């Protein structure tokens, strides 16, 4: 599954026509596009590789 | 002169309401929707609200409607159920609003709050042609909101004088004191008279009703002259006086023997008018003559361009 | 390391709560001032 | 049409007519045939698409002529100072410029 | 063809076009009937000899059937009244139009 | 003057209803469906509701129908079975609505609720040509919903005065008190008079019926002048007075000897009219003369542009 | 004035019925089936129902039929076997419906239920040309459904007044009480009078028959003026009064000596008419004069644009 | 005009024709009188700003009148009156009582000797 | 009638050029300048958009 979540503050004067407002006009823009399942799991570094990246010299 | 004719009450005040609306009918002569996008958009919004959703991509080339601005005068102490007159003016490129109908436009104040609802039929005048892009609707607007007021609270009411004057304020205060009890009124400045009234809406209303119809003499205001220069109008007060001088203007000469006509000193308006007429000239020349005369003195009044 | 605590150059709150404004004075006028600065 | 009698119809009425007005001059957009100039400062296109250019007034015009140049200031121009959109500046220190088929 | 008045004209010309909304108009912006809308992603167009019009979408490996372009036969070609613009309109001398798919 | 002629009751109030509809017939002259997409869409919706589903892709080029807006005035205390008059105005590009028929249009209030159903035949007037894109249907709308009201509840009823005035409110209160028992009425402001009435719908109705027909004298309202400037109309109140002054206007001169005509002081409307007529000018010149005069004083009234 | 002429019963009410149909004959002048797809589709549906299935792909270019909308007024207490009049209006582009025949169209209410069946011959009028796209069929519709009613149940019946008025309601209640026993009627508001009647349909019918023909005097309603502005019509009530004022309108002047004609105070309609006529002007100028006068006062009536 | 429409609740797309001829941008000038009260009204002068041909029967819509300090001191709205070979000025009109005061200037009157 | 501006790729509509048709074309009288004026024999002008 994929979750697309949006949050922000919209001034009720930039809404144009069909109740649409570009995200660039929204203050406090919080945008998340996350996924689940093995598809999402395959994009994680892995504990050992992450530890080496954060600690291994060079 | 009556107090009501030259004074206004502190609590009584008018407000301005503005709104956007549409006029239907018109036998054509409506807005060109191609050059007036907001008309079609507002019509589509109204249709969608009513329950009809026109596709975004459409021609929508109509000529029986016109986008208009409706202006109204929110009267003092406006009640919820009362009605007011409105003025409808074309907004886009509408040719005329002869027999149009204004449809449910909300009239809002400067605070963006809906204060009235206007709907009805426009009435417009049927070589001096009448204005066919502006009409009036009588009782076309029904009030919706009521403005809170302080009337009836406190013990002092301020009468405000149009065209403030110290003598006028003193006369008003003296008349109020003579009519009512001692110390009933006191002038605060050249434009404000504070009157003491008993607490209570009914008592204040009775006091104001008694005061408004009072007769007060109007003292000499000031020697003022008004020149329009746009409508070709010149007006002189009864208090204007003319000092002796000689004036020479282009193409103007003594009747008889030449230019440089003499202007005799005139103390009253009749003498001033007679002297100026003897100095024969059209109003346009009279404006320049008056400007130069005032610049050189010889004119015991202040002249203002309107 | 990237986990060391750090302070972003844009410090402080990034949000401002709008003020409701002043209650109107019942002077009979729809227009209301806003405390000129 | 215009029935003459009550039963006749008079087919093919008399019409004279005028004129041969040229209604349009269309611009057939086909695929031009490429040729090898062996020069790096010429890029050609295969298929639809135009190069967008900011005309000196700010209004964006289009040209299917990738005969680009490099001006004094590093920017990319097209035969007359036509500055590409979006802006790309060429530094002097690079040696060879390659523009891949993916456009980067 | 549907004229801007809504009345129907008839033209024996195929120098067609696609306008900004994608319709088949005919050299002057006269919409053909029945309406045929080219999708914006279409890359190629073909009109089958029977009259079926099908475009080539991008990515998809199938020329999907977007419309059927049908002809109209009149009992009397000669009686048509020409109104210019390479158009003819019905008059009671020509007879009523009989619209059919090409061939039939 | 009767109380009903210058006052309105708090609970009695009108409302505005708007709706969309179609007019059939018209002998042509209907909307051009090519430029009016909503007409064809609404006709298709009506056909589908009736049981006919027209294919989406079709010509549908009709000229015997016109999309219209119907406006109605929901009267106070409206009953479910009663009927009201409606006004039908063309919406698109229809040429005329001479003999059209409005078909079952729902009339809704500002709350989007169906308050009436309008259906009937349009009546329109058959060089001053009549409006052929706007007609009226008498009893064309039947009410469907009834607005709840507080009438009959409580013990106080507010009479609202058109063109509020402290003297008018005091006169109304005095008349009500004199006719009824002591303390029956009390003025709350320049526009509101609170009257005490017994509890009960019947008692309140009887009290209001007695009060409405009462005779109350109308005191001098105010010195007001109205200038249209769009229909070329000038109106002056009976209370307008003119102060002595001299006015010069383009092309205007003493009959006889030149410009700068004198205006004698006039205390009554007859004298004001005679002086202004002696200062001979058309209404258009009179408007400018009045504006300049008021600017310079010499005009004991307030002038408003309508 | 009779109670029936100014009041309506609560249970008695009309309804609107609408339906779609076809008109045959017409000697040509029918709908253009090319531009009216629904006509051919409905004809094919009728043929298939009758037993003829036309192939989908066919010319079907007919000109002796026209798609029409039929509107009817479902009367109160409608019986199953009764007949009502219907109005047939062209829907597409039909030229005329001179001698057409409406074929078995179902008339349905707002609930989508078939309430009548309409079939018959259209009658249309045979430079003021008659409407040839709209006709009437007398007794052309036969009712099919009967609306349940509460008449005869309960003990109270509400009489509803057109153009509600507190004085009118009080007069009606007083007349009913005087004619019948004490406490027979009671006014609930400015528009409703509740009358107590014995239980039973026959008793209620007898009471209503007695009440309806009663004679009740009509008190002065209100000072109302109606301006059409679309048909060039101005109407004034008998109660309209005119206050003293001066009016100046374009091209209008004293007969004799110039503009700014004086309007004498008039208390009755005859005096008002005489003064307005002396202020000579066409109805179009009179409308603007009345609007400005009402704006400035001097007109003791309310003017409405229709 | 687009700003006014957006404030009223209508948002016209940025890319549009908007070729209207029934409106004119104007400058309104007023004379704040001494001892001006909040509820009083003053006369205003409306002058065409762009290329408007005339302002014969126009209506001025809710323009804020500000002083040299950029503070709103009045609100002006009403109907313009203009004169109907010496032709009158049709690009400049006057509104009588068209402006209602909103702010009152503090004064030292009554203080001192 | 519409016009095209320098840069704006959408033709701003500028006006509509309507026609006036008469009940009797021939009843009009000439005044020169290639101008006819309405007379009692021509009938009042019927304004219309072209093509309708």
């Amino acid at each position: 599954t994929e979750f697309i979540r949006f949050s922000g503050v919209v001034n009720p004067r930039t809404i144009s026509g069909s109740n649409s407002v570009p995200s660039t006009q929204v203050a406090d823009a919080r945008i998340e596009y996350v996924g689940n399942g093995y598809i999402n799991e395959a994009q994680n570094m892995g504990w050992l590789q992450r530890f080496f990246l954060n600690l291994s010299p060079m | 002169e009556r107090i009501r004719d030259l004074t206004s009450v502190q609590g009584v005040r008018e407000n301005s309401l503005i709104g956007y609306g549409l006029v239907v009918g018109l036998d054509g002569t409506g807005d060109q929707t191609t050059q007036t996008p907001f008309t079609t958009q507002t019509l589509n919004n109204m249709l969608s609200q009513l329950g009809i959703t026109v596709p975004t991509g459409t021609n929508m080339q109509l000529k029986n409607v016109a986008a208009v601005m409706v202006t109204a005068s929110y009267p003092p102490f406006a009640r919820q159920g009362q009605t007011i007159d409105v003025v409808v003016s074309s907004m886009g490129n509408a040719k005329s609003l002869r027999g149009g109908t204004l449809l449910m436009t909300p009239l809002k104040g400067v605070d963006s709050q809906v204060y009235a609802l206007a709907q009805g039929n426009i009435l417009v005048g049927g070589v001096q042609v009448n204005q066919l892009n502006g009409g009036r609707i009588t009782n076309g607007a029904i009030i919706e909101r009521e403005l809170p007021t302080q009337f009836g609270a406190g013990n002092t009411i301020n009468l405000q004088l149009n065209d403030e004057d110290f003598t006028m304020a003193q006369q008003i205060t003296d008349a109020i004191n003579r009519a009512r009890g001692y110390g009933s009124a006191t002038a605060l400045d050249a434009r404000t008279v504070q009157v003491r009234v008993p607490s209570g809406n009914s008592s204040q209303v009775r006091f104001l009703a008694d005061i408004q119809n009072m007769e007060v003499n109007v003292t000499p205001q000031d020697a003022k002259v008004v020149i329009n220069s746009r409508t070709g109008s010149v007006v002189m007060n009864r208090e204007v006086t003319l000092d002796s001088c000689a004036v020479a203007q282009g193409n103007l000469s003594v009747t008889v023997g030449g230019s440089l006509q003499s202007v005799r000193s005139s103390a009253n308006l009749n003498s001033v008018v007679r002297a100026l007429n003897a100095l024969g000239a059209t109003p346009m020349d009279l404006m320049s003559i008056l400007q130069s005369m005032q610049s050189a003195g010889c004119l015991r009044a202040k002249l203002e361009i309107i | 390391c990237a986990w060391i605590p750090a302070k972003p150059l844009v410090q402080g709150a990034t949000t401002a709560q709008p003020i409701p404004g002043p209650v109107p004075v019942a002077n009979g006028s729809i227009f209301q001032s806003a405390q000129p600065i | 049409g215009a029935q003459s009698s009550e039963q006749t119809t008079l087919p093919s009425g008399l019409q004279i007519g005028t004129g041969v007005r040229p209604v349009a001059t269309e611009r057939l957009h086909s695929q031009g045939n490429l040729s090898q100039t062996n020069n790096s400062k010429d890029v050609a296109i295969k298929g639809q698409g135009f190069f967008q250019v900011m005309l000196p007034d700010g209004t964006s015009a289009y040209t299917r002529d990738g005969s680009f140049q490099v001006d004094q200031n590093g920017q990319l121009v097209t035969a007359g100072g036509f500055q590409v959109q979006p802006a790309i500046t060429i530094p002097a220190n690079a040696l060879s410029i390659t523009i891949g088929r993916d456009g980067v | 063809v549907m004229l801007p008045d809504g009345t129907s004209a008839y033209t024996r010309d195929g120098s067609f076009q696609v306008d900004q909304n994608g319709q088949l108009v005919t050299a002057g912006g006269f919409q053909v009937q029945p309406a045929i809308t080219i999708p914006a992603n279409a890359l190629s167009i073909t009109i089958g000899r029977d009259g079926v019009v099908s475009v080539t979408q991008q990515g998809q490996a199938a020329p999907v059937q977007v419309g059927q372009l049908n002809l109209t036969t009149f009992m009397n070609d000669t009686g048509l009244e020409s109104i210019g613009e390479n158009l003819y309109i019905e008059t009671q001398s020509s007879g009523a139009p009989n619209e059919s798919t090409p061939g039939l």
